């Protein structure tokens, strides 16, 4: 069976504007492995983003964390766009700042 | 403690091949082994978090060894590949996972052991308990029962001579360095706790509170409602414990409360308990 | 460490 | 006594696509309040206080955050807070790629007939909804349809989802019209 990706967007650090940081994208449960994963800021790509080594759970499916320094600022937005062969298109799932 | 190594061993090609092996202790990814048919020199082996650095100072040809043990199963790998790509052919997709597990007590000694395979996502064959005897796919469940004859003489056929030798690194060298792993993995580390409410709708409200940079993995996070009146639907709530990439874990809860009550998180880790106000009055 | 070891499939 | 909750065009909502929450109770009170159970949605409280008034919470453009079970009454502290109406289940479709709906022994039937679907997914989902083109609630699922009859359009297609997050549907099966034997 094939399996479609969980998305969870999140920091290293509690969020502050001007304070340097980790964004996180960690998608689990997939199958196939292969996956695209961009972490985007107000809707861009950002380029520096890097990942994790390809792992997997208990029942197989894979698993994977993208990520990438940043600085969040109150006129920004960030999010983790994923593309999957189980997926229609693209996902879209925003930072939750507080979460 | 727990020692795992995951194999992913990935056929695209008669001669496009990867494997990307990954070593975790306790939770936290410290080694990898990397290699593609295509390269191979490019074949590499990286410690992965920082305490890494002070095994490699204390061991300085342990990355060289592993790296030499991974180029060795990646010959092997290529074999089985192709040859369960030809046998099986694949649904999914053509990959073989295998794992083998470590388990000790504080101390160092042996206290449980696991190996198993997959292939595109199915079940293949497994070796637990004693570690005698190999166990096959759930051919119940399972598009493996296609080739149910050739993985049950792939299984049967495993000498008691190959497994003896699993089941003693598993019981020997796996449960030896993880004592060694032990004396360099960081110590508990406590979180640092945030809290408050958002989205006041109406007389509603959502309470809220984080968890962040804490190892080990395990933690209770609680509210804790100093009050009566609560939201019909009003039902605590946790996102998954999640990892990041310096070895330490993160999760934020929320819960629907009346903008009205007193309610405080509680967060416990290991024999630590914090507790702070998150919304008052 | 990793097992010197792999299982002949 | 209970407001009226409903959605404009419906509450299964392709991705994308608008849907207007509706609340109504009492000819005269404009007190609306709208809010999502157990997980608060953001976007009620970014509706116009003009359009709250009318009891209309538009969205514009649904995608998977807004799906949920939503509730609404009307009210104050001034005086005034009603009971919840019926709960409305707001969901949104489109992705993950379609399963495939089958009629178990064969899509034609005779009269009286009852008959066994079937929604299969080549993606893992332990939830199946068959709607009649109206939905009912289950990796594969089986439904039984039945007594059949001529003249009754026997139309289905099914979804599949995550029971995790159960308001988030894949595409839609293809349409399966059954052949009543006369
Ligand atoms: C057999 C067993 O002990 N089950 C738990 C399991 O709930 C947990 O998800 C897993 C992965 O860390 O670790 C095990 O200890
Ligand atoms: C990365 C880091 O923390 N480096 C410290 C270094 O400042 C110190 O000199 C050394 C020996 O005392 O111990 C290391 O832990
Ligand atoms: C031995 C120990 O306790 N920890 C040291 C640490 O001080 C040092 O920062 C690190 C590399 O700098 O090497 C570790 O071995
Ligand atoms: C190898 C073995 O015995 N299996 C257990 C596993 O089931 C459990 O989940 C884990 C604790 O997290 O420790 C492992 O060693
Ligand atoms: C069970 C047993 O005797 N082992 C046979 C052996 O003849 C052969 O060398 C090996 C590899 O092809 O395959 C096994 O089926
Ligand atoms: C289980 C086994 O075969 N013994 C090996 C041994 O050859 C090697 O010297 C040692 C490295 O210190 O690792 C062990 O796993
Ligand atoms: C979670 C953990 O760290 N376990 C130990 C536990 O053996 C001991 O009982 C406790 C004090 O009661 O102190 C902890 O350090
Ligand atoms: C103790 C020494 O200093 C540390 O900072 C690291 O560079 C290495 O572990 C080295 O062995």
């Amino acid at each position: 069976i094939q399996r479609t990706p969980k998305i969870q967007v999140y920091s290293r650090h509690p969020a502050e504007n001007g304070k340097s940081n980790f964004l996180n994208c960690y998608v689990s449960g997939f199958h196939p492995s292969d996956i695209e994963v961009d972490l985007l800021k107000n809707g861009e790509r950002i380029e520096k983003v890097e990942h994790s080594d390809l792992s997997f759970s208990k029942d197989w499916s894979f698993y994977l964390l993208y990520y990438t320094e940043f600085t969040p600022t109150e006129k920004d937005e960030y999010a983790c766009r994923v593309n999957h062969v189980t997926l229609s298109q693209p996902k879209i799932v925003k930072w939750d700042r507080d979460m | 403690h727990v020692l795992r190594y995951g194999y992913t061993g990935i056929f695209d090609d008669t001669s496009h091949m990867t494997l990307t092996v990954v070593g975790i202790f306790d939770g936290q990814h410290f080694f990898t082994y990397h290699v593609q048919s295509s390269d191979k020199a490019s074949s590499r082996a990286n410690g992965t978090i920082s305490w890494m650095a002070n095994v490699s100072a204390a061991y300085p040809t342990y990355l060289d060894g592993e790296r030499a043990k991974g180029d060795l199963i990646f010959n092997q790998t290529e074999q089985n590949l192709l040859e369960l790509e030809i046998a099986l052919g694949y649904r999914s997709q053509s990959v073989l996972t295998w794992t083998h597990e470590c388990n000790t007590t504080e101390n160092g000694s042996f206290v449980a052991g696991y190996e198993g395979f997959g292939w595109d996502g199915e079940t293949l064959m497994e070796l637990k308990d004693n570690l005698t005897l190999w166990t096959g796919p759930n051919y119940e469940i399972s598009w493996l029962k296609q080739q149910k004859t050739y993985i049950d003489g792939k299984i049967k056929n495993i000498s008691e001579g190959d497994t003896t030798i699993q089941r003693n690194y598993l019981k020997g060298n796996c449960t030896q360095w993880s004592v060694i792993y032990s004396g360099f993995q960081p110590p508990v580390t406590h979180p640092v706790v945030k809290g408050g409410v958002r989205n006041q709708n109406d007389n509603r409200a959502e309470a809220f509170c984080t968890s962040y940079g804490f190892f080990p993995g395990e933690i209770q996070i609680t509210f804790i409602h100093y009050g009566d009146k609560v939201p019909e639907d009003s039902e605590p709530q946790c996102n998954p414990l999640l990892p990041t990439l310096d070895g330490t874990f993160h999760q934020g809860c929320y819960v629907a409360i009346f903008s009205n009550q007193n309610y405080t998180c509680r967060v416990t880790h290991g024999n630590w308990t914090v507790e702070i106000p998150i919304s008052v009055t | 460490a990793l097992p010197h070891a792999i299982l002949r499939l | 006594p209970k407001p009226t909750l409903w959605a404009e065009p419906g509450s299964v909502i392709t991705q994308g696509s608008p849907v207007t929450l509706r609340c109504q109770g009492g000819q005269e009170t404009q007190e609306y309040r709208l809010y999502r159970e157990k997980k608060t949605a953001p976007w009620i409280t970014r509706i116009p206080q003009e359009l709250v008034k009318k009891g209309q919470f538009p969205i514009p453009s649904i995608t998977w955050e807004h799906a949920g079970r939503y509730r609404c009454y009307y009210g104050s502290d001034t005086a005034g807070r009603s009971e919840s109406s019926d709960p409305l289940e707001l969901v949104v479709t489109g992705a993950y790629i379609k399963p495939t709906l089958s009629a178990q022994p064969s899509p034609v039937v005779n009269s009286g007939g009852n008959v066994t679907l079937q929604c299969d997914s080549q993606v893992a989902f332990d939830g199946f909804i068959l709607c009649k083109e109206q939905c009912l609630n289950s990796s594969r699922a089986i439904f039984s349809v039945g007594p059949v009859s001529p003249s009754r359009r026997w139309w289905y297609r099914c979804y599949a989802y995550d029971s995790n997050s159960p308001y988030e549907w894949s595409l839609p099966s293809d349409l399966l019209e059954l052949l009543v034997l006369g």
